[PDB]
């Protein structure tokens, strides 16, 4: 058996949405012991969905410009998370993790069409493989906002946003920002 | 607005620590200090008191995040 | 209420900047009505969406 | 049940039979709707029945009908059954300025261009379509995009040169 | 003020006998309203009816016209 | 119950009744449409595949041009024939055939060749009622040379149109100069004399093969009239147009430019981000400089004979 | 009020589609036209004399019409589709062409599309100049 971190299982783990299942990592052959696994993903298109979505969310997490090359950081800021998720909720925090991603990603986005100086969006469909790309972008950045210039954790603040979105509730920040993108979409059809 | 914790307890303070805190299942020097008006230092350092009392066990320490729970 | 798709074929990439993707839709109810969208991100022959509508039509503004 | 009908030419018969698919589909199946030519009468000939589902189908199923006769493109004009709003307005070449003899020629020569340029032109500028009969022009477009397909036309028959035309679409192509 | 179809009335057209179909359709008239008569106000309307809304056998490219 | 790529084409999925259905492996490796391809991966398992033998096909190929339809046929057309040749030898009796069948029995009409015979829409009532365009041992041919060369062998075969076959109402071309008939539809040139001689003649073929012709005894096709007119120098270059006499000289590569020869796909609901409601006219190319048309465009011109009163500012191709 | 007449059996009526080019009128009649039923011209509706020959004018004046019209037991109506004609453009605008359109789907019988515009013969002189106007 393979856990992550040494105590985490993947067997547990279960996808809802069929629409995101090819597109989201680890459930039985990607189980890997650590986020850390450096491979080639963005080699070519369509391969950074084969990688394990806890070292996406690692390498979305070193983000910022003081951060930017620091990966050790990161997966110990992953790893000290998913503990404040297990004792915060008791279930396996990586089946948090995939329920707050899919509650995170917006389905319908705006875009803008005409001429310059014109500004008419229209509504299009969100991919898949992007829906999964921009919720990991909105949890990760979630994590900043709260956490930049108080007491708490960036190991904790994760780990509150991770929580708050897979209730779907409205403290999160990665769930108001796609009840935002996903309101003006229908403001343009 | 500005934030001025407490540097040493007080009698009721020192009771919440005492009373409420070991019953959180989530216990961290900046939770604490979020729940009780602590500064950091004070709010770290009574988590090893409490550890020395037994009241509380130990999951995670590290050079920035130390993690607490309930007992059992 | 909300439906599901198939990728049948990726038509083409539409757009201002080159942005959009058109691409041709199989439903997941079986229905053999191919309703045909634009997305917005990468897409390749085989995925499956999440619509809010089908309703949309061949229009022009 | 209630019908419509609608004429042919005879240089617009032959059109018809190498499009008895095209046309045929579309009207049958998108809309439920009957479909004749009738030989003795030479006349396009449609109906209703009890599968048809819209009350305009037969409506906007005519235009379509009427826009093939009038020398429009088949697949140009199969979107005035699904857009909203497209319409076509006809002309007489001669009712912006009496031209005549060759006169009357050369307004075709200016309004066609070599090569038909300058009417492949002007249905870009202005998302119209247009085509020409002899002393007639008839365009297909929106309505402001047809009020400004007029002017370019017009203009072209009133003796400027296409020039002066196409520098004068593009600034009311800016509104 | 007045609502002016209260002071109406409502006259069918019935078709001479050359003509299968005789009763072709409706026509308004405004009723007596003491000086002018009702029947005077109808006496010379020409009707545009085609052919088969007459004849039921027959194509109609064709026109008539018939004076109540 | 031999299967066809037309079968497949119209989508005929009809293997539930007839069950002896053996078919060529080329004749489905051929066709270049992929809903035929979607046919082909889930349903023809209940089919077997088979071809015959070097016996059966040069006698097929004996009658074959003794009805008049050898060149008219594909390679691949051939033999699906001979496939059926082996199967009606194995299950049904050889002792109702025959072959050299019958003459012409030129039945002659003063009805125009171009007249709608049997053309739905067209009448001279009948609708279409939107339910009749589905309403539009053996085979299942769509192709009247395939179907050609069945009925004359006296062979019953059937179609999508699970019914069985008795009528067979068609078109073929006859060569107006060496007599020859192509059942081919599609040529305007002559197969034997290479002229454009080729005339429209209508056929009618029952089960039996009951072969008679309606050759259209009216002088307006037997005409001399448009016929004779001088023509330019033959020309040489990237650009010249020679008047398409033979149907293979070597014209140049003339083109349409893929951005001026696709049309509007206006069907297809993926439409609405961008351009204006029809396609953009090329006004850029030099595809467009040299006025470059289709083929088929402007055909009617082509009818109109050269010694006429054109007005006096027109210039074709 | 009105016609006391069987529901499968119509009550016609007559509407004359006037198009101009600065607006355009719906007017519904009897069958012999002497008196009208409801006019609504079509720059009643937009407040704005731009927009007077619109087809959003067209489509506004012929809903408050077949609104009438059915107000009144006129269940169905044969089209007099008319331009302005004479020396004038002879062909009927899309802002007749809209109107048309918009009472096929309020609900009323359309029977006969008729065509009458004032054609002449052989008309008088043209009220633009030998040197042209903009049409
Ligand atoms: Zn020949």
């Amino acid at each position: 058996d393979i856990k992550l971190f040494g105590k985490w299982s993947t067997d547990d783990v279960q996808i809802n949405d069929i629409s995101l299942q090819d597109y989201i990592a680890v459930k039985e052959k990607y189980a890997k012991y650590l986020p850390h696994s450096a491979g080639r993903y963005a080699a070519k298109r369509f391969r950074k969905a084969q990688c394990p979505i806890v070292e996406r969310l690692t390498n979305s997490m070193m983000m910022h410009g003081r951060n930017n090359g620091k990966k050790l950081m990161t997966v110990r800021i992953v790893k000290h998370a998913f503990e404040i998720i297990h004792l915060l909720t008791g279930e396996n925090p990586l089946q948090v993790l995939v329920n707050a991603i899919i509650n995170s990603g917006p389905r319908e986005d705006s875009t803008r069409i005409g001429r310059a100086g014109t500004v008419r969006r229209q509504a299009v469909d969100v991919s898949p493989l992007r829906r999964v790309n921009q919720a990991i972008w909105l949890l990760c950045t979630g994590a900043r906002e709260a956490a930049f210039r108080n007491i708490k954790t960036i190991a904790e603040c994760l780990a509150d946003e991770l929580i708050n979105a897979a209730k779907g509730s409205s403290n999160s920040y990665a769930i108001k920002k796609k009840d935002e993108l996903e309101r003006v979409a229908k403001s343009n059809r | 607005d500005k934030l001025n914790n407490l540097v040493l307890f007080d009698k009721a303070t020192y009771d919440k620590l005492c009373k409420e805190v070991p019953n959180y299942k989530l216990i961290t020097p900046a939770v604490v200090s979020e729940r009780l008006k602590i500064r950091g230092s004070l709010a770290r350092a009574a988590l090893q008191e409490l550890l020395s009392k037994g009241l509380i066990k130990l999951v995670s320490k590290h050079r920035a995040q130390v993690i607490y729970t309930r007992n059992t | 209420p909300i439906k599901l798709a198939r990728v049948t074929k990726v038509l083409g990439r539409t757009g201002s900047q080159g942005q959009c993707t058109q691409v041709r839709v199989e439903f997941m109810d079986d229905t053999s009505r191919s309703i045909i969208r634009n997305v917005k991100g990468p897409v390749r022959e085989g995925d499956v969406l999440t619509l809010l509508e089908s309703e949309r039509e061949a229009r022009r503004l | 049940e209630e019908t419509r009908k609608i004429p042919v030419p005879a240089n617009r018969y032959t059109p018809l039979k190498e499009n008895w698919m095209k046309i045929f589909t579309p009207i049958v199946e998108h809309l439920g709707l009957q479909i004749r030519f009738n030989l003795k009468s030479r006349n396009v000939e449609i109906r209703t029945c009890k599968e048809t589902k819209d009350v305009s189908a037969l409506t906007k199923a005519a235009d379509f009908v009427k826009a093939f006769i009038l020398g429009f493109q088949v697949e140009d004009a199969l979107a005035l059954i699904r857009l909203d709003d497209l319409f076509l307005e006809s002309f007489e070449i001669t009712d912006v300025k009496p031209l005549k003899g060759d006169h009357l020629s050369r307004a075709i020569g200016r309004i066609a261009g070599k090569g038909g340029k300058t009417k492949f032109t002007i249905e870009n500028v202005t998302r119209t379509r247009i085509v020409l009969a002899d002393v007639k022009v008839h365009i297909l477009g929106s309505f402001q995009n047809i009020k400004m397909a007029r002017t370019a036309i017009c203009n072209l028959i009133l003796g400027n040169p296409p020039s002066k035309v196409y520098g004068n679409i593009r600034a009311v192509a800016s509104r | 003020v007045v609502d002016p179809f209260s002071k109406k009335d409502w006259y069918d057209v019935k078709a001479p006998a050359m003509f299968n179909i005789r009763n072709i359709g409706k026509t308004l008239v405004t009723r007596t309203q003491g000086t002018k008569i009702a029947s005077d106000g109808l006496k010379g309307r020409v009707f545009e009816v085609s052919l088969a809304d007459l004849q039921n056998d027959e194509v109609a490219f064709r026109k008539f016209k018939l004076i109540t | 119950v031999v299967a066809d790529a037309g079968a497949f084409l119209r989508h005929a999925a009809l293997q539930d009744i007839g069950k002896n259905i053996y078919t060529i492996r080329e004749v489905v490796t051929e066709i270049r449409d992929k809903a035929t391809r979607r046919r082909l991966a889930v349903l023809p398992y209940e089919l077997r595949f088979k071809e015959p033998l070097p016996e059966y096909v040069r006698l097929v190929t004996e009658f074959s041009k003794k009805t008049g339809d050898y060149p008219s046929l594909s390679a691949t057309d051939i033999q699906v024939l001979a496939l059926t040749y082996q199967l009606e030898a194995e299950f049904v009796g050889v002792s109702h055939l025959k072959q050299e069948p019958q003459k012409v029995k030129v039945s002659s009409s003063i009805q125009h060749p171009e007249t709608p015979l049997h053309i739905s829409g067209f009448h001279l009532g009948g609708w279409i009622t939107p339910s009749n365009i589905k309403q539009i041992v053996g085979c299942l041919t769509t192709d009247f040379a395939m179907q050609n060369v069945l009925l004359q062998m006296g062979l019953h075969v059937l179609a999508v149109n699970g019914m069985l076959i008795r009528e067979a109402r068609s078109y073929i071309l006859r060569c107006h100069g060496c007599f020859k008939t192509t059942s081919d539809m599609s040529r305007v040139f002559c197969s034997h004399c290479g002229n454009k001689t080729l005339k429209k003649v209508s056929v009618t073929v029952s089960d039996d093969g009951t072969l008679h012709m309606h050759f259209s005894r009216n002088p307006k096709v037997l005409n001399p009239r448009g016929l004779r007119y001088s023509l330019p120098t033959p020309k040489g270059g990237k650009y010249a147009i020679n008047p398409h006499l033979t149907e293979d000289q070597r014209f140049p590569q003339l083109r349409l430019s893929q951005k001026a020869r696709q049309k509007t796909n206006v069907f297809a609901p993926d439409y609405i981000a961008g351009v204006s409601p029809f396609v953009e006219n090329d006004i850029s190319s030099r595809s467009a400089t040299l006025q470059v048309r289709d083929s088929t465009l402007g055909a009617g011109r082509r009818r109109l004979n050269p010694n006429a009163s054109r007005k006096k500012f027109v210039k074709k191709r | 009020l009105g016609p006391q007449v069987a529901e499968g059996e119509n009550v016609f009526g007559v509407c004359h589609i006037f198009a101009s080019f600065n607006d355009t009128f719906v007017h519904v009649t009897d069958l012999s036209g002497k008196e009208t039923i409801c006019r609504v011209t079509g720059g009643m509706k937009v407040k704005a004399d731009r927009d007077e020959s619109s087809p959003y004018a067209a489509m506004l004046a012929a809903q408050d019409v077949a609104q009438r019209c059915k107000e009144l037991g006129i269940t169905a109506l044969h089209i007099k589709l008319r331009a302005t004609g004479g020396n004038r453009t002879k062909t009927p605008g899309p802002g007749a062409q809209s109107a048309l359109r918009a009472l096929a789907r309020s609900g009323m019988k359309i029977g006969r599309i008729e065509d009458v515009t004032p054609i002449p013969s052989d008309s008088t002189r043209r009220k633009g100049g030998r040197r042209g106007r903009r049409l």
